[PDB]
């Protein structure tokens, strides 16, 4: 579970913003949040390793919390 | 010297003589080298002074002119203490330098 | 500058080659053993606070580059006078001097 | 010297020559090939490992090579 | 003949130091007493590595080095920025011609200003504690990991009112397995009683804080 | 004097620019090469039109020919043949060691 998939997001949502967005349930060992490159900008959505299990379990409930620019956030394992 | 890896100090335990530096030689540090801030008198060990070889150059060994330093840095590290700084070895560049120029001339 | 005058120069902290006559030597006294160099520091050199504060040529008003110095080079030059003190070193009146 | 020059500067020149040389080699090498680094020294963009070489004059005889030749044609 | 890395581990005082290649060592209990005393720092991390130090691909693309402000406070970049823009527009000819009748007063800074710079505006720049090494990748992994309870300004996205609305759900989901000893507000905190907050308040009255022995 | 890589890929570059005709501007490119040297050095071996390749059997019996027919004149030889005249002697001088045998 030490990683989770994250959809439904907007470009102004930031890797380090979403560190600390995820870190206020269990910190993220491992963010990534992919940079397009060719129009300079975000399709939002996510991958999270974290430390051990723990971090993973809590992940999908993680996802309710969530709330970027009046909209929700997919979490779920993998 | 610092830039020759095998010259030879000689570190014997230094005396009352006062080593001595050629023309060449004049206003540098015998071990580090440099040319700026002299702090100490460099003393020679005994059999580095013996007979013809009494006041010639510490660094190369040639007529010497002028007293002979240690820089201020070698004296905050304690370099002056190491023991006689005579080179006891010509090493290659001198010799190679010899044969190229009787070589030629 | 003239004669009297340089004893307030400044000296390079390489001895010089030419031992004769140099005040950056061993021999000389110049250059002197277990020298500190806070202590030697404000000795001339400029220090805005010290004595030696950076001045402008007493004709021109351009600054000099030498401390202790009232006379820009070119000013000292042209009229033949010693930069610090302004004492003439040169007669001047069959010198064309040309600042070319 | 002014009006009829004297003599020349060998250094200098020498200078100049590495310009000439370098803008000469660099006019056929595509943007994309080359990376220039903080120092003066270049990059091989194309070869996956980037190899980086001295001079111009080296990165066109590193362009000449095989191991070159054959990192191309993938790419 | 030789330990391995479980018997090891427990023979330490302190079993989290202890790597795969340390029961190869002639006198493996007194490396890992070292590696476990305090203060030391460890070998740097690139012996093991095939590549050469600072050989690597990432290098290529550092940028150039920038001045610290009070430099650029002179002006002296744009000075000598323009200064070398004219002159790889001269030619030969007139470089080894103005070598004969030079210009003076050119790129001249007024001495009071670099004084200033060097003897009023100078600050101290970020510096490393001890044991603090550089590797390789060192700055760009300089973001590091910003606690539960401990929120960023940024995270105005919320924009609610100081508890958090995760919480009146970790309430109801319950406290997360992962963190086995967090305490937060109205759950296992005080929003019992609440006199945690004046113990600190109390105690930040009691203390004066007036550094001996500093300059007037 | 001997001719290092980098200094040919210069003097192609420089050819490729400045053409034919101009080998005291090429000359100033490169460190202790003379104009003729580098005229020496493209034609003998740099040009492009120089052919690098294995020999055929016409190739052959045309050299084999040629040099029975006008004997040591290879500068005369080498364009019926289209190889350097360099190329063509030492490759004349292989077949007759290989007929040697
Ligand atoms: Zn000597
Ligand atoms: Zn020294
Ligand atoms: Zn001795
Ligand atoms: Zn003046
Ligand atoms: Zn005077
Ligand atoms: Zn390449």
């Amino acid at each position: 579970d030490a990683t989770v998939y994250v959809g439904g997001l907007d470009e102004k949502v930031s890797e380090p913003l979403l560190w600390e967005l995820f870190l206020q349930a269990g910190p993220v060992v491992n963010t990534h949040m992919p940079k397009d490159r060719v129009t300079g900008q975000h399709q939002g959505y996510g991958f999270v390793e974290f430390l051990s299990e723990e971090d993973a379990d809590y992940a999908i409930k993680i996802m309710n919390m969530i709330k970027l620019y009046g909209k929700p956030i997919r979490v779920n394992k993998a | 010297a610092k830039h020759h890896p095998d010259l030879i100090f000689c570190r014997k335990q230094a005396g009352v003589a006062i080593g001595r530096l050629c023309e060449k030689c004049d206003g540098k540090c015998v071990i580090c080298d440099s040319y700026v801030r002299p702090c100490t008198l460099v003393r020679i060990c005994d059999e580095c002074n013996y007979g013809s070889y009494q006041g010639r150059c510490v660094i190369c060994g040639g007529p010497g002119v002028s007293d002979a330093y240690y820089c201020k840095e070698c004296t905050i590290q304690e370099k002056d203490r190491d023991g006689c700084p005579k080179i006891v070895n010509l090493g290659s560049s001198k010799t190679d330098l010899f044969y190229e120029r009787k070589k030629y001339g | 500058v003239c004669e009297k005058c340089e004893k307030k120069l400044g000296t390079v902290i390489t001895p010089d080659t030419w031992k004769d006559g140099a005040r950056n030597t061993t021999e000389s006294g110049g250059r002197k053993l277990n020298e500190n160099k806070a202590l030697t520091s404000k000795k001339a050199r400029f220090d805005p606070y010290g004595k030696n504060k950076f001045s402008t040529c007493r004709i021109c008003k351009s600054s000099v580059h030498q401390p202790g110095s009232h006379y820009c080079q070119g000013c000292a030059y042209k009229k033949g006078i010693c930069a610090m003190c302004g004492k003439k070193v040169l007669d001047t009146k069959n010198y064309k001097q040309t600042s070319v | 010297m002014s009006f009829k020059r004297e003599g020349d500067d060998w250094s200098q020149l020498n200078v100049l020559k590495k310009r000439r040389v370098g803008d000469l080699l660099a006019s056929y090498i595509p943007e994309d090939e080359a990376l220039m680094l903080r120092d003066g020294r270049f990059a091989c963009a194309i070869c996956p490992h980037r190899p980086v070489l001295d001079t111009l004059a080296m990165l066109t005889a590193h362009r000449a090579g095989k191991k070159h030749l054959s990192s191309l044609q993938l790419f | 003949n030789r330990f391995t890395v479980a018997e090891l581990k427990q023979l330490v005082a302190r079993p989290d130091v202890v790597e795969m290649h340390d029961v190869t060592a002639q006198d493996p209990k007194l490396l890992v007493h070292l590696k476990a005393t305090r203060n030391s720092v460890p070998v740097p991390r690139h012996w093991c590595f095939k590549r050469k130090y600072l050989q690597g691909k990432r290098g290529i693309e550092k940028p150039p080095f920038e001045l610290p402000d009070f430099i650029k406070r002179t002006g002296i970049q744009e000075m000598r920025e323009a200064l070398q823009e004219k002159e790889e527009q001269k030619t030969m000819k007139s470089k080894m011609r103005e070598k004969v009748r030079p210009k003076m007063g050119k790129i001249d800074i007024d001495y009071q200003k670099l004084h200033d710079a060097f003897f009023k505006w100078q600050t101290k720049p970020k510096l490393t504690i001890h044991g603090d090494l550089y590797y390789e990748g060192k700055e760009f992994e300089t973001r590091l990991k910003k606690k539960p309870g401990d929120l960023s300004d940024e995270l105005i996205s919320l924009g609610m009112p100081v508890p958090p609305p995760w919480l009146i759900a970790m309430q109801r989901y319950g406290p997360p397995p992962s963190y086995p000893n967090l305490k937060i507000p109205g759950l296992n905190s005080p929003i019992g009683t609440n006199a945690a907050e004046f113990q600190t308040k109390t105690e930040e009255e009691e203390i004066d804080r007036t550094p001996w022995g500093e300059l007037e | 004097g001997v001719w290092r890589n980098t200094e040919d890929e210069i003097l192609k570059a420089a050819v490729m620019k400045y053409g034919k005709n101009q080998w005291s501007r090429i000359a100033s490119l490169l460190h202790r090469k003379s104009a003729k040297q580098c005229k020496a050095r493209w034609y003998e071996w740099l040009d492009p039109s120089i052919k690098k390749t294995e020999w055929s059997r016409e190739e052959e019996e045309k050299l084999l020919h040629l040099a029975k027919l006008m004997p040591t004149q290879w500068r005369t030889i080498a364009p019926i043949i289209g190889r350097t005249a360099a190329q063509c002697l030492e490759h004349y001088e292989f077949l007759l060691d290989k007929a040697a045998q």
